[PDB]
């Protein structure tokens, strides 16, 4: 079990932030990106490949 | 519009080209090979990298076989692939009833094959399904049966040690494991030297299953 | 007793036919995957008896009160009757001869069962009905008796009358009646010998099928083959004779249009298939 | 000896996951807006396939995609009229996954046959041919995508990924550490990095040109089926067998979010998310598409047009369409 004692020590030494900060990211994304999403605002028929 | 013209009549093509290919292939028979301990490459493939499919054809029926021996990962994960073959062939070695298996000393070699059939046989894709049961080593099998009791396998065996009657309770045992008797069969055939039996066994019973799916398809139930 | 029971037994066939043979139609157009053999047998079959069901409404009227719509609408009426009537039962003995090569015929019957259902349906089922029209496009005249105006199949005298109705009886119950009692009793051979359980049930289900069929259709043509043998001179007996025969043709002439409202039971509903198909099509 | 230092690494790194866990991303989400009740229609429905379809992948373009199906054919259509522009008869018809290439000249395959093949979409001659065949896995094949003309990372159900070099055929980087079936894989936006959902009910997180895992990530009581980053590349979201689906941020090292309902008993077969990742969605056994919110879990829509169990899912690269093919044999074009 060396390889994975030393896998999970790698994986241990790593630089973890805040679940807030990461969520904050992910939402900042998500409205950032609002207008440019087809199926959240649906586009005009006129523009509607489909 | 004449590119879109020429994409319309390519498209008619190829869909002509599949409707073709796909009635080529609902005039196929597919059989699935399954086994616990020789895992099914028997004499089932001799008669005539993940999976080995074999085509062989068969009084005027082309049948293709596939052996899944080879796929050592998990069942669950790709078993539904085969859910529509015509039938499932499960390979049985009779003379295993004495012998253990090697990965667990304490397990009996014929009590894993009775679980893979059972496990198989009532598994939620194959419950129209019918099987195809082949018993193989039936002269070993009736070698062996002199010198050792069928015990090993079978303690409540209240039977003498005959190769028939012995036999007969192996086939009844691996028969009783159905728990869906009204919508699925298990066929039986005793493997034998002639290899142009056991492939007319196969096809005798395959006509069967494809008559009963033909009863089930024309409404006549 | 002639005006109350014809419009009554009239109207529960039309409830039940335009409804059964609807809701085949129905199941079928709202189906996304692809038809089988005994799919399009299906729609034929739903759309035949569906054209004879919206033919009874005109006899129901007529049974109350005679012939008023007009003498185009007579002859168009004849015409529906007889697509309708001729191509149902052909249809049922084209079921009959695809069901027999799908049993018997199992593994090297695929093609013949699909150039016998399109292409044979149309040539020997469509066809010559529309060619026995013909005839009902000639002879179909509204007349007037005393007082009343009564429209059917007129013809210059008893010889063409006699030959019509034979000709009815040969296409509608002969030919028919000869490949379903041949497929279906040759079917049941096969499968009376073995005791699975799906089997026995497509057994019983042909036996229902060959049941349904001549009762339905025994006795209308038996009266009408008397008639026959009594303008023929043939059979001489008083005129009550005639007249019980005529109120025996007439009160089984509604039980053979019980047909179309059996049909679907018989060829739709009770199939497990369909049934599976309906479900996901109400969904 | 070495199981007690494993076992107090794991709680370490627990405790340091834990210790992240300042506020979660529920308490935080609702000042923000609900989506409101999305409703797609089906606009286009692609016939043609037999069998159960396995797969499919939309082309960069938005266009045209590629749907792999049991009955051994390989078809790419043309999504904006319906027309097939090809239709590839396979050499073993137990496709599970197929790829498209982000340039459009090649597509993907595989499956039980331990084999991932490459088809030339751009002959001279104008037909498909097999560009290379690519062996070397030992159980089956379930996902494969394309980093780009050259290099294909496939995932097996011999616990393992490997990295090809489709030139030269060979095996570039193995990623093993996996237990169970590698059932899912996706490519990071920047193709430096991908994640692999496994049936040891475990992701991982890989980089493409070191070889080794960064990250492994856990909460799903069972397989995992589908995995998918989210637009930004900073997270993804995993669809398991136990009706859940959950949101994992690579930076958090953590689960943020699950998306479960207790009407929903059957397993996920695919996820995917929006143009923004706003929807999250999500294909089920129970014959329908569920669409979620990323940011508040809530359901906010249902794709329900199929027969069978919705198997395959797919977003447009532009978000103009969601394809969802399925076991009925169809696929169908939402919008
Ligand atoms: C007006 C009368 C006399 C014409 C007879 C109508 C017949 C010929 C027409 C009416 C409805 C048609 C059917 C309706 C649709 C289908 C689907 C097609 O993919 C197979 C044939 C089938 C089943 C058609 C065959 C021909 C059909 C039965």
């Amino acid at each position: 079990a060396r390889k994975l004692v030393e896998q999970l020590k790698m994986e241990a030494n790593i630089d973890r932030i805040k679940v807030s900060k990461a969520a904050a990211d992910l939402m900042a994304y998500c409205e950032a990106h609002a207008k440019e999403d087809p199926l959240l605002t649906p586009v005009p028929a006129s523009e509607n490949p489909f | 519009s004449a590119e879109d013209k020429a994409a319309v009549e390519r498209s008619k093509m190829i869909d002509r080209n599949l409707r073709e290919d796909g009635e080529k292939a609902a005039r196929e028979v597919k059989l699935l090979l399954l086994g616990a301990g020789e895992s099914g490459k028997c004499t089932i493939v001799k008669q005539m990298t993940g999976i080995v499919e074999t085509h062989f054809t068969f009084k005027d029926l082309h049948f293709k076989m596939f052996d899944v021996t080879a796929q050592r990962s998990e069942r669950k994960k790709w078993i539904h692939c085969f859910e529509g073959v015509t039938a499932i062939i499960f390979c049985v070695a009779l003379s295993d009833y004495d012998l253990v298996l090697a990965e667990d000393e304490e397990m009996n070699r014929m009590h894993a094959s009775m679980k893979l059939f059972d496990s198989i046989c009532n598994n939620k894709w194959f419950t129209d399904t019918s099987i195809i049961l082949f018993l193989n080593k039936k002269d070993l099998f009736e070698e062996k049966i002199k010198k050792s009791p069928l015990t090993i396998c079978y303690p409540e065996y209240a039977g003498s040690n005959t190769y028939e009657e012995a036999a007969a309770y192996i086939q009844c045992q691996f028969e009783d494991l159905n728990k869906r008797k009204d919508t699925k069969e298990i066929y039986t055939h005793f493997t034998c030297s002639t290899d142009t039996k056991n492939v007319q066994f196969v096809f005798d019973a395959v006509t069967d299953v494809i008559i009963k799916n033909n009863l089930k398809d024309c409404g006549l139930f | 007793f002639n005006k109350i029971f014809l419009p009554t037994i009239y109207s529960i066939i039309f409830l039940t036919g335009i409804v059964g043979n609807g809701l085949v139609i129905l199941v079928m157009g709202y189906q996304k995957k692809l038809r089988s053999m005994t799919d399009k047998y299906r729609l034929h079959l739903s759309v035949a008896d569906l054209l004879f069901v919206i033919t009874l409404p005109f006899w129901a009227v007529d049974a109350v009160a005679n012939w008023y719509f007009g003498n185009f609408l007579c002859k168009a009426v004849h015409v529906i009757y007889t697509v309708s009537l001729y191509s149902s039962v052909l249809i049922l003995a084209f079921i009959s001869l695809d069901r027999y090569l799908a049993i018997v015929h199992a593994t090297n019957s695929q093609r013949p069962r699909k150039l016998l259902a399109e292409k044979v349906v149309y040539v020997g089922v469509w066809i010559p009905a529309l060619l026995l029209t013909i005839p009902d496009f000639i002879f179909a005249n509204v007349s007037e008796a005393d007082d009343r105006y009564i429209c059917d199949r007129f013809y210059p005298n008893d010889l063409w009358v006699v030959v019509f109705q034979f000709q009815h009886i040969m296409v509608g119950l002969i030919l028919p009646g000869i490949v379903i009692l041949s497929c279906y009793c040759i079917i049941i051979s096969k499968l009376s010998h073995s005791k699975g359980h799906q089997k026995r049930k497509a057994l019983k289900t042909t036996v229902i099928l060959i049941l349904a069929f001549f009762a339905c259709w025994l006795p209308y043509y038996i009266g009408i083959s008397i008639d026959s043998f009594i303008l023929l001179e043939i059979i001489k007996q008083g005129c009550e004779f005639e007249n019980t025969v005529h109120k025996w043709i007439s009160i089984t002439e509604a039980l053979a249009f019980f047909h179309c409202c059996l049909n679907p039971i018989l060829y739709a509903f009770l199939g497990a298939k369909f049934k599976t198909s309906a479900q996901h099509a109400l969904t | 000896q070495l199981r007690q230092e494993a076992e107090q690494l794991k709680n370490q790194i627990r405790d340091a996951r834990k210790a992240c866990a300042d506020a979660t991303l529920s308490q935080i989400t609702n000042n923000i807006d609900p989506v409101g009740r999305i409703q797609m229609r089906t606009r286009r429905t692609l016939r043609g396939h037999l069998a159960k379809i396995y797969a499919m992948h939309w082309g960069t373009d938005s266009r045209l995609l590629v749907s792999a199906s049991q009955d051994g054919k390989l078809i790419i259509w043309d999504s904006y009229t319906t027309n097939k522009v090809h239709a590839i008869p396979l050499r073993s018809s137990w496709v599970m996954t197929c790829a498209y290439a982000p340039s459009g000249n090649y597509v993907a395959c595989g499956g039980l046959d331990n084999i991932c093949s490459i088809y030339n979409l751009k002959t001279r001659e104008g037909n498909v041919r097999v560009s290379r065949e690519l062996a070397g896995h030992t159980g089956y094949l379930s996902c494969c995508r394309f980093l780009d003309d050259n290099q294909i990372v496939t995932s097996s159900g011999d616990t393992t990924c490997a990295l090809w070099d489709i030139e030269t055929g060979q095996q570039t980087t193995t990623f093993t550490g996996h237990t169970g079936d590698v059932m899912s894989l996706s490519l990071a936006p920047d193709t430096r990095l991908f994640v692999s959902g496994a049936c040891d009910a475990s992701a991982k997180l890989w980089d493409v040109r070191e070889g080794m895992c960064r990250q492994t990530f856990t909460g799903h009581e069972s397989d995992i089926n589908a995995i998918c980053f989210f637009p930004n590349g900073n997270a993804f979201a995993t669809g398991s067998d136990d009706a859940t689906c959950r949101l994992f941020d690579l930076r958090a090292d953590q689960e943020l979010m699950t998306y479960s309902h207790d009407n929903i008993i059957c397993g996920i077969t695919s996820v995917s998310f929006s143009k923004s990742g706003r929807l999250l969605l999500a294909g089920y056994d129970d014959f329908n598409c569920n669409v979620w919110d990323a940011l508040k879990a809530d359901r906010a829509g249902v794709l329900a047009g199929h027969d069978n169990r919705v198997s395959c899912l797919g977003v447009t690269d532009d978000g103009m369409a969601v394809a969802t093919g399925s076991w009925d044999s169809f696929l169908k074009i939402w919008n």
